[PDB]
């Protein structure tokens, strides 16, 4: 499961380690928020990450289903 | 190279609004409240700090993707550049800016400056000790400007940026757009009153 | 469309008064008491927030509407332009101006310059707390023209606008205008008297 | 009944809402007053609005005649 | 016509004194006390305000009376002409200018400038509340320039204008000027020293 | 008897009236009496005004003869 | 022999980041906490002093050792050059700069800023009587830049400056870089943050 | 005759250190403490106000005694010519200058700069009250030069001046100079420390 | 006995008084003292004063023998 | 046993006195140490200084042995 990170950069799409097959994207929203944006996070996992209150959660398998907000799956 | 710069600030007088008849300069206002510094119940005022979003489109600023290498954005300093004139109605100290005075624009012209201010607004502390809390409005607007010359649109309030640990606590944020008309001038005044209730932890 | 700002502020020095040979400019003063912010009992003084209205008409400033397309007004900053030399008299503290460096201008050549300011002047308070209330005079005036170089002429102050909420509340507002010859110079020197009563709510 | 109001922008001439047959004009005179001139406000009721102290109300019932001081009846 | 002022600063350097020699620029020093703002009895130090006379005669600055159409006199700002570098020797705090910075200037070329100043001297003020009243010395002076070049000659001891409702009470003003010759430069140096004692009424 | 009066703008002189014989001026010295000089008044009275501590009064009969200090008699 | 300074800001804006497309400005921060001045448990916020530790290369500024006698480095005023849009996010007042405004430069164009500051930053402080002590985080970082436009990496911190005789104790430093991407421009955006512990003595 | 102001300022620079290569820029410091304003057990600080002597050798400004009809000396702001970066290294607060930034020259081109000066320091001021006294170093010295571009050179130590009726009283004064060199640069670092104990007075 | 005295205005030479036939010269040491000099004092006494911890006294006899440090004697 | 000296300025070559055999070179670390560089000190020691916790002590016999950093030994 080839999926997309942000813990490189730039984003690079990296092959989900071993136990995980799902990627995702959670996105926060701190100060900037009002004008760079949402906080990005693009990774892996093996049980989908559970959504905090103002929290955005979001997983799936497709291969590079979880790309960047400004790019393309 | 970056001979746009040179160009950008060639015939531009930025003491004239960006107006294009019939189309008044739209800016869009935001207040993201970061932490309330002091209250005196002695003199009924509030010091706070907040991140304050702006953005309009300068019809002057812009240029061709093209004739430019590469050039997506720019930061230019907020004086070579005009900038709404935007005041405190209810405020009690000159604005202190802390942050730099920068503003990015689009190769298209859309200008944004986001500028970190701390100040002093007059405002009811007294009842801020009980649980009901205390409010206070940050009425905003043009000084000099109307809806005809410009348009003052708000969005997305925020409260994400507050600083947890503060000796208060928000229990409620009102960002609200309004204008009013006046013994003179056909066009209305707009103006955006951010709106603030808190009480004290603990 | 706007060629007008580098034609208005091409042969201008606002150094110079404005006057028209024996045409001394007369500027219309206007005081809107905002808020009271302290009183000092121990020194004498009292910290005042207030709108100035002021209005002149600079005979250089003003162009034909036709050579203009649909330019009725324009925001020009204070700096650009002649203003009024005046001085709070009884003033101990720098004025801290709140509001825009701004100011309106008809095609005529009318001026007009309403800026925020929070200050503080020498003043007896220690009858604040009295029924009777005590009384601070804010004596304003030009601080090197006289009547015939510039007349300061004076209507009526607003008591509205005063914030409700206030420790403080006004019992009386008088705004009056009045001349004085000295050991010198024909010409009287004018001023503007704004005076103020006060008591303690509750 | 025909009235103005200050509620749209720009000032529009909307059909005073049923039960009130009366235009009407509430001016202030807030601290721009001394310069932008007397707050105006032009809606609908069915009975006058009171007058406050500071403020200074005129009610009618001819079909737009409360227009904005800058305007015609 | 008002051409004067591009004509008055066409050849004409601020940094300059304008002295002729032989003829070294004599300036009339005055102070008017207006009030006593306050008193630090634990690090001996005075806060005070005060309106301060200050005329030269600048031999570069004067026009001829018909060249220009009733011109008697001008306001210049002080930055635009040579002033006096009067420095208060022992003032702890950087002088606060209350007044605009403007001066006028006659025909002839004599400058008047009146600065209204607030600022801490160094000071004994232990001896306050006795009858017999604190004493405290404003010693002023040209702080690089001597007898040959700037002599200080004082003028008027103008107390009139001092504060009534003040909670200090003047029991007396003395200024008085005086010379002093260094270890160098043959010519003296000039200074006035403002002296004022005070008591705290009640 | 006519007088120098600081009652008009600019000091006109004008005919003491009835009553009044008497043509003075009284000098205080306010704030700006360090550079402006001392205030001036000139007016008409039956009977000399008194002197006040500070103040500085001078009367005559003769016609104009208490004028602006910066004149003639 | 010094014409260097007359050519070095030639054709030079301090508006523009000196970047050579395919390659951002990259630039080296440092932080060397002096003293803790004090810290508010009341509305949370800590006074620090510290020397800053900034340093880049500017492919503008830099001449042929040859072509000039004997030039090895020049101080040249931070004003006449560009400098990183550094913020410190969790400020809350201005910062005061205590040092001069100069920097120093490479022949090569190696850029290098040691400014003194003094400022304040929101931060708990409610633990810094226990020994546990409280601790704060200065996060710095562009203000318009991202990591295409300007790279900010970190060269480890300098508690080695801290000052002994402090009424408080440092018990721990950490200076991190980190990266975070948002919802917007694909490259993301490097903050330090300068973390610190830090009790009270005796 | 003065037209030595327009050459003086000719083809020169002041953000450039004037030395003829290999001989370089010798500046004499000197400090005369004027008052010890305030000590603060809690943060440990010192508020001081002090005389500071500067004095230096400019190659570039220096005229024929002839081609100038007798002058002498000149008055001229700090900012029209170079002037040494120096630094107060423990300072905590930008210096609040008293006195005019203005500097005297010798026809020969020997520059005499004198500025007062009022600035916190930190030190440790906890044996303040006993009779041993506490002690603090006010360390000086360039910023951005060493030995080779900049001496720095002392003089006299002047203890005369000191206010007699201040709270604290002077035990002893110690001004030495010394140098240091670092993990870099061949040339070490000239800084000149002033050493003052005092104690309190009764 | 001619003398030189600091109390006139530039320093001229004046005939130390009857009873005084001591010309002398006392130097102070201000706050100046470091930039402008010591402080420069000359005039007459029948007896030579007395000198003072910081103060530094100079007595003589000849004409004119106390001149300004930057003088002939 | 010929050392380098910081004792000099510039730090020049002095002979190690009598019972001292060892060149040294002592390091710390102040606030310039970020910008700076590490303090240098150079000198003479029969034994050879001992290390502190932040500081960087280092002798040796050579000639010319404890140069600075920038130079060679
Ligand atoms: C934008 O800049 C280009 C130059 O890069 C301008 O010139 C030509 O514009 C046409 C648009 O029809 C392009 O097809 C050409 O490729 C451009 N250069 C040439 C001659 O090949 C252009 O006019 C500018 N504005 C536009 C239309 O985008
Ligand atoms: C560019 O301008 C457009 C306006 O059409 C808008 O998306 C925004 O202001 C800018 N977006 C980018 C490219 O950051
Ligand atoms: C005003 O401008 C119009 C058009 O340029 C011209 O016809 C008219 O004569 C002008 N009048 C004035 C005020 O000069
Ligand atoms: C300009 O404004 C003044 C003040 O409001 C007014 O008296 C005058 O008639 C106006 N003239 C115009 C319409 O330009
Ligand atoms: C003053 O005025 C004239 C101009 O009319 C000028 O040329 C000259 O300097 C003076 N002339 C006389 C004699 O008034
Ligand atoms: C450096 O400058 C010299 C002139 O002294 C010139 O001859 C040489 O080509 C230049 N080389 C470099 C470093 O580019
Ligand atoms: C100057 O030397 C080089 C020039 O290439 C540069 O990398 C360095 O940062 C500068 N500082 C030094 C090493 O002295």
């Amino acid at each position: 499961i080839v999926c997309h990170t942000t813990a490189t950069s730039p984003i690079s799409a990296v092959t989900c380690p071993p136990g995980e097959n799902l990627c995702y994207r959670k996105m926060w929203c701190d100060v900037f928020c009002s004008s760079r944006g949402k906080v990005v996070e693009l990774g892996c996992a093996a049980t989908c990450p559970s959504k905090k209150p103002y929290e955005e959660v979001t997983c799936c398998s497709t291969d590079k289903c979880n790309p960047h907000p400004k790019q393309r799956p | 190279q970056r001979k746009l710069y040179k160009e950008l600030v060639k015939n531009y007088n930025p003491d004239v609004i960006p107006t294009q008849r019939d189309r008044p300069v739209t800016v869009y206002f935001s207040l993201s409240l970061l932490q309330i510094m002091d209250v005196d119940e002695k003199n009924q005022v509030v010091d706070v700090v907040f991140w304050l979003q702006m953005s309009w489109t300068d019809h002057y600023l812009q240029w061709n993707v093209s004739e430019y290498p590469g050039v997506k954005q720019v930061s230019v300093p907020i004086s070579s550049l005009w900038v709404p004139d935007l005041a405190a109605y209810n405020a009690i100290s000159k604005p202190e800016v802390l942050t730099p005075q920068l503003a990015l624009v689009n190769s298209s012209g859309h200008v944004q400056y986001l500028p970190s201010i701390r100040q002093r607004f007059s405002c009811d502390v007294s009842g801020v000790d009980t649980e009901s809390g205390a409010t206070c409005k940050l009425k905003f607007g043009s000084w000099t400007h109307h809806s005809r010359e410009l348009d003052l649109q708000m969005q997305e309030a925020d409260i994400s940026g507050y600083i947890p640990y503060s000796r208060f606590e928000l229990v409620g944020v009102t960002q609200k757009r309004s204008e009013r008309f006046y013994e003179c001038c056909k066009e209305p005044y707009p103006d955006v009153t951010f709106t603030v209730t808190f009480r004290k932890k603990g």
